[PDB]
Order: C-alpha cells, then structure tokens, then sequence
RNA sequence: UAGUCGGGUGAUUAGCCAGACUCUAACUUAUUGAACGUAUU
C-alpha cells in the first residue's frame, strides 16, 4: 500500500512495506530505487495516455541499464515478468549481468557479445541455448562463460581431481584417492553434494569393474 | 496534389498529414484515426493498430565499436556481456536519438542531444567521426523513420552533419494533431545507474 | 591540501571515498617525480648566491628580489626538511606502490599513467588492452578503480614507515561489494582485495552467491 | 582542341564557345521537386546554351562504361537490372552517399589517368574548359568547389565513367564467388543462391571505395539491406516474386484494378484516366501477363476503349 | 539585456521570457510578447525588438525577433573597436538596492579597471556598490603613485639584470627574460591604456566625487 | 505462430478466399535532366 498523510503538518508519503507502515526515507536502497523507477514510469504513462481506459497500455520505448541493480536474487526472478505485465505495449531494451534474470527470458530476446570481440563484430546474435526455464548453473556456463566453481580456490578442483584419480587406478580406491576422498569429506562435510558425487563415482566404477571381470571370465 | 491523395488513400500517414497542412476534415480524421485506432485482444489488453518501436541500430566508429548492427525485438531486448563490452554505450546511443522525438513533441524545431566530440568518437578511428543510425517503425503506413546522429572529433576540419528531419516530421504529426484534438502520446524514458540516489523529501523543484 | 598526511582521514567515513582527491594527488606525485626539489633548492641556492653578489657589488635595486628569493629558498628547505622530518616514502616509490595495487586488483586495468596532453594533465589507463581516459571507463571499472585507488592512497599516506604501506592496519566497510560487477569479476574480487590489503579487517555486505563461493562459512 | 570540336558540332565560333565557358559553372538554374512523402529535393539544371555544349561534348568523346552499369544506358533499364537478380534467392542492396555531388574534377581526372580502357587524351590547355563544361559551382564566392549536378545531361555519362574501374573490380570479385552484381547509378545490387557469401560484400566494398576514391565516395550504411525469399525483395522498384519472376507487386496491381473499375463506371476524371493509361504502359513492359489478366477480367472492349 | 550582450560580444544573447512565469495563465493563444521600439536619431527612427515565448506543446513556436537590436549594438561594438567612442549606459535599480554593506573589501584582481566592467551586473537590480569601493580605492592608489614609475623601475631592473648577464652570470638569463616580458607587458598595458583614450585616474576621481556630493545632500 | 509472396473474388487502394515461401535480415524511392515504356509525327 501507498498513501499520503498530512496530519503531522507536513505532507508525507507512506507505504506498507513487508506489513509495516514506513516513510519512503525508511525504505532500503534496493526497494526505493525500484519503487522510483516504477512510480516515475507510471506517472508519465498516466499523464500521456488520458484517453485509454488503462493508461499503462500506452506506447513507448523504455531503456533500463542494469535491471538487477540492488535487487536480491528472489526479486531478480520476478522483475521482468512484473514489468511486462504492467506495461504490455512498451518496448523494453534492458542490460543485465544476472543469470537469474536470464532464466525468465526467451533466447530470441537476448543479444550476446562474442567472448573475444575487440569491437569489430558486425552483428549481435542470440545465444544457442534456451534460457527461459533453464537451470542457473547452465546459464552461467553456456551463456555467461563462467565456471560453476571458483577457479581460484583449490577445493573447487578436488572432485574433478578425485574423478581423474579413480579413472587412472582402474576404478579402485587407492591410497591417493582415499586421501583426497577424506579431504573432501573433511572440508565439505558428510552430507555435502560433493561427497555424494564422490560416493556415486565409487559405486559406478565398482559396478563397471565387476562387469569387466565377468566379461573377461 | 493528386500524388499525395493517392498515397494518403493508400494508407500513407505522411501524405495524409501533408494534405491536412496544405488545406489549413477528411485528412485530419485519417491522421487521428491512424494514431488512435486499436482493439482489445482476447486477454482484455488494448493493442494499437499501428505499433511504434525501434527496429534497427547501427554504430560506426562509436566508442569501442568500429561498425556494429543490432536488430531489436518489438517487445523485449536484453543485452548481455562482460564489463567494458559496450552495453551502456548502446543504450546511451538510443537515448540520444530518442531525445529528438521528445524535443520536437515539446516545441516545433526543438533540439535533441548530441554525440560528444571529446569522448564518443572511437580513439583509434582513422576517419575521425562517429555515426549512430537508427530506424523506427510506426505501423504499415510509416514503415521506416531513419535518423542519424553524427559528430566529428575535436579539431577536425571536416564536420559531419547529423540527419534528424524524419524524427522532426513524425514528432510534428503528434504535436499538431494533439493541439487540435487530444491524442495519446508515446513515452520515452532512460533509467541508467544514476537512478540510485539518496532521497530528499525537503528539496522541491520549483521549476515548471 | 591533498599532500598533507592527515588528508588521508578526510571524508573517510562519508561513504563515497574521494576519487577526485586521488586524481589530484596522483598528478601531483607525477609532477614531483619529473622535477626534483633539491635541484630547485640547489638552483635557488645558486640564484640567491648570484643575487647576493650583485647586492654586494653596489646594485641596491635588487635587494628586494634577494629577500624574496631567500624566503623562497627557506620555504623550499623547510618543505624538504618537513618531508625529511616526516621520514616518508619517496614520491616515486609512492607512485609505484599505488599503480601496482590498482593493476593487481582491477582486472581490466594493466597500466595507469599521467600524460601531458595539450596544456592540462590527464590520467590515462590501459583498459582491456586499449589506452583510454578515466572518463571513458565503464561504470563497473570506474567504481571499482575508485575504491581501490582511494584506499591505496590513504594507506600510503598513513603508513610511511612500512616497506609495504598496504600492509598497514585498519577497518574497511564495503556495502554491496558486487555492485556493477560481472560474475567473472565476482569470482575474483574478495581474493584480490585480501591479497592487496592483508592486515585490513573487511566487513562487507553481498547478494551474490558467486562471491560467497570464494568465502569460508565462518566468515558469513 | 576541345573548343574547336565543339564549335564545329554546334556551328559556332571558337571565340563564342570560349567566351561562354568562362562563367559556365555558374550558368545553372536551381529549383525544388516535391518528394513522394514530405519534403523536397533540390535540383540544379544548366542553362540551355550550356546543355547544348554538354551534349556536344558527350557526343564527341566516348568514355568507357562497364556492362554491370544499368542506368543511363541505351537499350537497357530497370527491367534488365531487376531481371539480372530474379533467379537468385538471396539479395543485398547497398547505396552510395551524395553520389553525384561527391564527384569532383579531381576524381574525374584521376579516373582518366587510372583508366584501363582507352580514354580520350586531352591537352592540358583543354582541361580547364572541360572542368567548366562538366562541373557546377554551387557557392558563388567559393570558386574552388566544383561538383557534378544530377540535373546536367553530361552527369550520367561522367558518373558511369568514374565508376568504371570500381565496377570492373567488384564484378570480377563477385564472379569468383558466384554473386550476381549490377549498378543502377548510386544503387548497388548483389544476389546469390549460395547462403552466407553476401555478408562479406559490404566490407569488400568499403576497402575498394577507399582504395579508388579515398574518402570522397562512401557507402550509406543505413541503406545496406539484406533480403531473401522469406521477405519482400525488390530491385529498382520492381518486385521479384517467389516464382523468380518480375512483378509490379500485389498492392500496385490492386490499385490499378481499382482505377480500371472506376473507369468502367465513368468515375475517373481525365487526369486520373491519363495517369491510369501511363501506368498500364509501364505494366505492359514489366508484367505483360498482368495486362492479359486484366483483359480477361474486364472485357477486351473496355481495355481497348481505355487505351484508345 | 539584448543591447548589453551584443555590445560586449558578437552574437551575445540577452535574457529570455520564462515559459512558466511570463505567460498569462488564461491566454487563449498560449504565448507572450514583449515588443519595444527604440529611437536613435533621424537616421534610425525605429529600432523594433520583440521577445516572445510559446507554451510547451503548441503547434507553432513563437520566436523572438532581436536582429535590429543586434545590428545597432554591432555598430557600437565594431566602431568602438577601431576608434574609441562613447557608449550608452543601461541600469536597473530595484528595491533590492536596500541591502546591508559588507565592510570587508576584496583584493583587486584588476577586473574593475576594465572599461566593460561598466556592463557587469548592470541590469541585476542592486548595482554593485562593492565594485565601486574597490574601483575607487584603486583610483586613489594610482593617483598617489606615479605613472610608468613601475615601468621606469622595471626598466632600471632589466638594465641592471642585462649588465649582470653581460658580466658572465649566465644563470640569471632565465630571470632576465621573465623581467623583460614583465616590462613589455607593463608597456603594452600602458600603451593599451594610452590607446583606450581613457581619462586620467585623477580626473575620473574628481568627476565621481563631485557627482556624489552634488546629488546626495548630506555628503559634502 | 509470425512475417512475406500473390492467383481469384470484391462500385475494388478495403475486406474475403485459395495456394505457396522462410541465408539473424527490404524500408517502394526522383524532375523539367538522362534512360526506358507508351502516345504523337
Ligand atoms: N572513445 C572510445 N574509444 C575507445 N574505447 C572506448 C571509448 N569510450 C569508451 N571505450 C571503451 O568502451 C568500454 C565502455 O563500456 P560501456 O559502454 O560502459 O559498457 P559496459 O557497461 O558493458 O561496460 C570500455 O572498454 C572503454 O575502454
Ligand atoms: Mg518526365
């Protein structure tokens, strides 16, 4: 909710934010900045479209740089859908660094710079991968060219290295593979995704080896 | 003239408007219906019969770009890339172009914005000038509205001219028709990273 | 005012830094590196000596000029002595430290230097392999450059006795560290800051899971 | 020598030709023609005396012209230009900026010097007279700015000549990669059946233009357009249909049918009637089958009455 | 304002009508006009000027018509450039002129001595009584001083410095060149002052004093 | 799906019907000059 109070003797715009009545000055920067954008846009549309039953269905072109600015990931998952619903005839031209935002948008709407461009590319194009409804991790790797794990951290490589060690020792857990397994267990914990993947690798390799022995006999 | 009459009766907006201006009913109503006619779709949303959007954008020796072409979607276009790829440059270029529509809706012969001679020309460009070329669409009666903003580098002897008359011609239709009988007008807005600002309720603009 | 040591405390807790102060200070450092103060003292000493000889030779008209030059010499010596008295890093070394810090922490920047263009001093950067002015940088690059440059300036000014002034003590607060950064930068930013400023206590806020992937849970 | 040749052709004295030519670059009338949407084009036409001289010059001196040049050519035109591209599925159109006004005496003489095919040789004394014959001075006070004017009878010939070497090179290059190339004045057209070869042509053009003309002649980048059978394809105002045949286009055909229907009920005024008749002649040239269909639709008698 | 701007600078702009405050609220035509006609002898009986402004979004722009005022102001400017002439005074004194006096008077940069300082803030409503006081003190100092004594002193200093350089002290050559430049500048200023056909400072002082004492009854 | 091409209908630049096409991808232009088509001689 949003309303004006005058009773104190000064004009104050108040809002109900997360169930609490607060002044605009009390809003977080993220909330205020986004409120400001939508409020401004709505005001202009109402003023310029007096003959429409819904003035927000007017025509226009709106440019927004860094749509995710100050937004928590939860909000990033809603923002494009909400804007397009409220302003259905506006042409939006948007920039973003957010895979979460991209997960809500069709690949046809996306224009991607080539990775090693140096500003002699003739034409921008869409990504090859469909982004709308895709997993975040996939968008990061396939569209934004960012690894799922931080490359500058050693622990980021341990599961990969563990797999390589398993493959090098015909699928058997040797002294070296066991040490690394224990390191993974110790660092990430007993119920970690990483450990479960390691366990899975052990189980599949044991089964593959059993098959190989049966075939040899 | 008979030529304009033919084109106007064929559904050409600019011809209809030219005929209105010379004979200054029929032609006025053609122009006003072109702008105002629309329908409510199955979802209950009003849809103009003549949509207005940016079709295409070309950048020549502008900032990092030697020669770049972009085709835009009618509804939503999202530009992605690493920092320093020129995503902001693209929106800046569009906003400057749109400034020419806004200026001419407000005032006959109004002036829009310009490319910077200090910063906007590509640093290693052999030809020391930049061009931002845009094409806008406004229904099947006005399929192409081309605009070019140009600027030569500081201290270059040959100055490169901008070409903005088509923007002015379209904006004039909106302005003049609106004066006679109210019409709905297009919204143009840019929200860059400057939108993040500390709020002050006590500071009032006393200007307009 | 920008060359005074305690200018390092000016608007430190105002939220923005003072990147304008950095630029002024950095150009100043450059001009002093191109021109030595002691040669000016030696030159001024020689000028004072030449003027004193002229006054001793009967030209009383140049006595006013001699007094002015003696004043200038005394001021130069005092500045030199104050600089000597402050036991400070040389201007060349200060410049180098800051440049290295910037280039190490800011991924797109490989070099930074002061050019005399036309008749006004300009800071230039090699950004993504191309030479550009500060005003040509992207907002993400500029904002991050500003943070690091400001911090480095203050550390150099406040830690004159350390071989590496960036190894000084302090507490630095950063809101929304990922501000304007692409995911690729978010994967490097905390590592780079901690490497450059190893003894600073950092208290930071973030919305970025990519940033959190580089940090131990005990810090969260 | 040029003077003597002109004097002979025009049956005038050497002296009167020479005297006239002293101020010939200023002997142009300037007027406006309305554009089909809004606005005007500014045209400069030489005075009658000068036109005669210009025509005589062009008669006396044959300059080479490439076969890919379709404009201003005896026995060729827009139909031939369009037909050259009708069999190809992919189309690229490019345009040159301020084409006629970009051509200066300097460019002209450079082209003469560079020309592969046998150009007429002019005596240095004649060069000044030739410049005065062929080039217009738009600015009274600036004697140094001479340019071609589209309104001059010599400008077509000179412009085609100036593009001769350009046409040679690009034609040869295109032939190697199975691209069809034609030029109609400042309008360049490329077509092919091979996907993803037309994309390189604009870059090739820019390099070649720079090589031959420096910064004097440039591509209009806003007027560079790609098309295919998925979209509308036209060449010099002739539509290429999806059966690879030349067409007037559906909208134009429907408009003609409208006019004929009006004529059938005696609703056409004389001006519109005259207009209709002229359009039908053009239609007969581009799409004779359309006339056959109109005869079938409307009674041969009606159509004959109209065209009589 | 349009005359003043064009006397000062070719293509100078005077002041515009405000779209917000100057247009009548219930004007049917949604524009405002201020039309003035000036006289300048029998040779120029009518000098019309119109200031105009239209509301936003009107179908036609209403532009000002200011060329005749500019043409006249250009005559004054150009003729004056070649040969000094007398120029017209324009001033506005509003109720704002009643303001308290700042006693602490500012250092004379030397803008106040320039002839076209007479047009500075002339239609601002208050006058510039601060500028008067500065200028009046300046006039006094120049009257008590000798004219070209600084030049004579500078001439003597350049002669003394020239003798030192001729005596083998090459180190003072840089200082000699600087002083020669100062002397040339002083002569040029003197010559420009001489060229500007201006009244002596003593006479200027006297005129103003007499005017004040004549008009202001309590001041003798 | 959309856009495009357009054979037919239709007091006809509309609407309607039929058939087809899809390199990331047409935006229909300019005279009195020039060329081409027609008319005239
Ligand atoms: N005039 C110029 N010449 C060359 N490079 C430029 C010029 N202006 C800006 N740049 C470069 O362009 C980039 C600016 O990116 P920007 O437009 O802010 O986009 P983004 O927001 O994606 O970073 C930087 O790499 C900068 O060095
Ligand atoms: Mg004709």
């Amino acid at each position: 909710n949003i309303w004006v109070e005058m009773i104190t003797g000064s004009d104050l715009v108040k809002v109900t934010n997360d169930g609490h009545d607060v002044t605009i000055d009390q809003l977080s920067d993220g909330q205020r900045v986004f409120l400001s954008l939508v409020a401004d846009l709505a005001r202009r549309m109402v003023m310029l479209n007096p003959l429409l039953e819904n003035p927000l269905e007017g025509r226009g072109i709106v440019l927004i740089d860094e749509i995710e600015l100050h937004l928590h990931p939860k909000w990033q998952q809603e923002v494009i859908l909400n804007l397009r619903s409220a302003f259905p005839n506006i042409q939006f031209i948007i920039t973003t660094h957010s895979p979460i935002v991209l997960s809500t948008i069709e690949k046809r709407c996306i224009r991607e710079f080539e990775p090693n461009d140096d500003g002699d590319q003739s034409f921008l194009d869409s990504p090859d991968m469909q982004t709308k409804g895709s997993e975040n991790a996939q968008i990061l790797e396939q569209v934004m060219n960012v690894h799922s794990t931080p490359p500058g951290i050693a622990e980021s490589h341990w599961l990969g290295n563990f797999e390589l060690l398993l493959l090098d020792n015909s699928g058997e857990l040797d002294n070296h593979s066991q040490v690394l397994y224990d390191q993974i267990k110790a660092h990430f914990g007993i119920d970690s995704i990483e450990l479960k993947k390691a366990d899975s690798l052990i189980r599949i390799n044991k089964m593959k080896n059993k098959l190989n022995k049966i075939r040899a006999e | 003239t008979k030529q304009y009459e033919r084109k106007a009766k064929g559904g050409n907006l600019l011809s209809a408007f030219e005929l209105y201006q010379r004979n200054s009913g029929e032609w006025f109503e053609m122009c006003r219906d072109y702008i105002q006619d629309g329908h409510v779709d199955e979802s209950g949303i009003f849809r103009p019969d003549n949509a207005f959007y940016l079709r295409r954008l070309t950048l020549k020796d502008f900032r990092r770009f030697s020669l770049l072409e972009i085709k835009l979607e009618e509804d939503l276009t999202v530009i992605i890339g690493n920092n320093g790829k020129g995503k902001t440059s693209i929106l800046y270029a569009i906003a400057k172009t749109l400034s020419w529509f806004v200026a001419n809706i407000l005032k006959e012969g109004g002036s829009g914005q310009r490319l910077s001679e200090m910063t906007d020309i590509k640093n290693d460009a052999e030809d020391r000038y930049s061009d931002v070329s845009s094409t806008f669409f406004f229904g099947k009666g006005l399929k192409s509205v081309p605009i070019r903003l140009s600027r030569s580098a500081l201290g270059t002897a040959e100055r490169r001219d901008s070409e903005v008359k088509p923007a002015k011609d379209l904006a004039d239709i909106w302005r003049v028709i609106n004066e006679v009988n109210t019409i709905n007008l297009p919204t143009f807005a840019l929200y860059n990273v400057e939108r993040s600002q500390p709020f002050n309720r006590n500071i009032k603009d006393n200007t307009g | 005012r920008r060359e005074e040591r305690f200018d390092a405390y000016s608007q430190t807790l105002g939220g923005a830094g003072r990147f304008d102060h950095f630029v002024e200070w950095y150009i100043y450092l450059h001009k002093r590196t191109v021109s030595d103060i002691s040669s000016s003292i030696k030159e001024l000493e020689q000028q004072v000596n030449d003027l004193q000889r002229t006054v001793d030779g009967g030209m009383v008209s140049v006595k006013s000029l001699l007094e002015q030059m003696k004043f200038k010499l005394s001021e130069a010596i005092e500045r030199n002595d104050a600089a000597v008295s402050s036991r400070v890093l040389t201007e060349s070394v200060q410049k180098s430290i800051v440049e290295k810090a910037i280039c190490s922490v800011v991924p797109s920047i490989s070099n930074i230097w002061v050019e005399m263009i036309t008749g006004s001093d300009l800071v230039k950067v090699t950004n993504d392999g191309h030479d550009v002015t500060i005003d040509q940088l992207s907002d993400g690059q500029r904002v991050f450059l500003s943070l690091v440059a400001d911090l480095a300036r203050r550390m150099v000014m406040l830690n004159p006795l350390l071989e590496n002034p960036l190894e000084g003590r302090g507490i630095v607060l950063i809101d929304e560290i990922e501000l304007h950064l692409h995911p690729k930068w978010q994967q490097e930013v905390i590592l780079n800051l901690r490497s450059a400023f190893p003894n600073i206590q950092f208290i930071i806020t973030t919305h970025s899971p990519i940033v959190l992937s580089t940090i131990e849970k005990r810090c969260i | 020598s040029v003077i003597r040749g002109l004097a002979a052709v025009l049956r005038q004295s050497d002296s009167d030709i020479s005297a006239f030519l002293v101020t010939a670059p200023r002997k142009y009338k300037v007027y406006k023609i309305p554009k089909r949407t809004t606005g005007f084009r500014v045209i400069a036409q030489p005075a009658k005396g000068l036109k005669d001289i210009q025509r005589a010059f062009v008669q006396l001196y044959s300059l080479p012209v490439h076969d890919a040049s379709m404009a201003y050519m005896k026995g060729k035109g827009i139909r031939d230009n369009a037909a050259a591209h009708a069999g190809n599925q992919y189309l690229l159109k490019a345009d040159l900026e301020d084409f006629f006004n970009s051509i200066t005496p300097a460019i002209f003489w450079r082209c003469i010097e560079m020309s592969s095919a046998q150009t007429p040789q002019f005596e240095p004394q004649d060069k000044l007279f030739i410049e005065k014959i062929l080039f217009w001075q738009p600015i009274k006070r600036r004697k140094t700015k001479l340019i071609l004017s589209v309104g001059a009878p010599s400008s077509p010939v000179i412009s085609n000549f100036c593009m001769y070497e350009f046409d040679n090179r690009i034609h040869a290059a295109c032939k190697k990669v199975e691209i069809t190339y034609t030029r109609y004045a400042d309008d360049l057209t490329f077509s092919s059946n091979i996907p993803d070869v037309l994309k390189a042509v604009p870059s090739t053009l820019e390099v070649l233009l720079k090589d031959l003309f420096g910064s004097a002649l440039r591509l209009n980048h806003s007027k560079t357009v790609f098309s295919s059978k998925a979209h509308n394809r036209h060449v010099t105002g002739i539509t290429i249909n999806n059966e690879e045949t030349l067409s007037l286009g559906r909208d134009r055909k429907r408009f003609i049918k409208h006019l004929i229907n009006q004529y059938k009920y005696g609703l056409l005024d004389n001006e519109d009637k005259a207009y209709l008749i002229g359009l039908l002649a053009f239609a007969s040239h581009i799409e004779p089958s359309f006339i056959t269909r109109m005869n079938e639709k409307y009674s041969l008698e009606l159509m004959e009455r109209l065209r009589g | 304002s349009w005359f003043v701007a064009n006397i000062l600078k070719e293509g100078g702009s005077g002041q515009r009508l405000s779209e917000m405050t100057d247009i009548k609220n219930d004007a049917e035509d949604r524009y405002s006009d201020v039309s003035s006609t000036f006289f300048f002898g029998k040779g120029l009986k009518s000098v019309p000027i119109r200031l105009s402004r239209s509301a936003l979004g009107t179908a036609e722009r209403r532009d000002s018509e200011v060329k005749p005022a500019k043409d006249l102001a250009d005559i004054w400017r150009v003729i004056n450039e070649v040969n000094t002439i007398n120029l017209p005074t324009f001033a506005l004194y509003n109720v704002e002129r009643s303001q308290p006096f700042n006693r602490n008077i500012k250092d004379n940069t030397g803008r106040r001595e320039e002839r076209f300082d007479a047009y500075s803030q002339t239609l601002g409503g208050a006058g510039r009584f601060d500028h008067f006081v500065e200028w009046y003190i300046y006039l006094h100092k120049r009257t008590v001083s000798d004219i070209s004594s600084s030049i004579k002193e500078l001439e003597q200093q350049v002669n003394d410095l020239q003798r030192t350089v001729d005596g083998g002290m090459v180190s003072v050559k840089s200082l000699l060149e600087q002083m020669k430049f100062k002397l040339s500048e002083a002569i040029e200023r003197n010559d420009a002052a001489v060229s500007s056909r201006v009244l002596t400072e003593s006479v200027q002082k006297s005129i103003v004093e007499k005017a004040i004492c004549s008009v202001v009854p309590s001041i003798s």
